[PDB]
């Protein structure tokens, strides 16, 4: 009874962490755009 | 997976503060 159940927990539990793990590098990849952006209007605003 | 998801989270952080510096 502790082994099937707690198996099938950390099974499920490995979804539910690879979900947040993938939404962070979105979360990520999008905060690398929106800072690029700044900067480039940084620099043209310069200009 | 816990502790890249953790350095992502306070790589987040830094990223959300410096975009609010400029902001």
């Amino acid at each position: 009874a502790l082994y099937q159940l707690i198996t099938e927990k950390l099974d499920y539990s490995l979804k539910v962490l690879q979900e947040k793990f993938h939404e962070n590098n979105s979360m990520c990849d999008e905060l690398k755009r929106k800072e690029n952006n700044f900067k480039n209007r940084l620099k043209q605003l310069t200009k | 997976y816990h502790a890249h998801n953790k350095n992502r989270k306070q790589e987040i952080d830094r990223y959300l503060r410096t975009i609010s510096s400029k902001k």
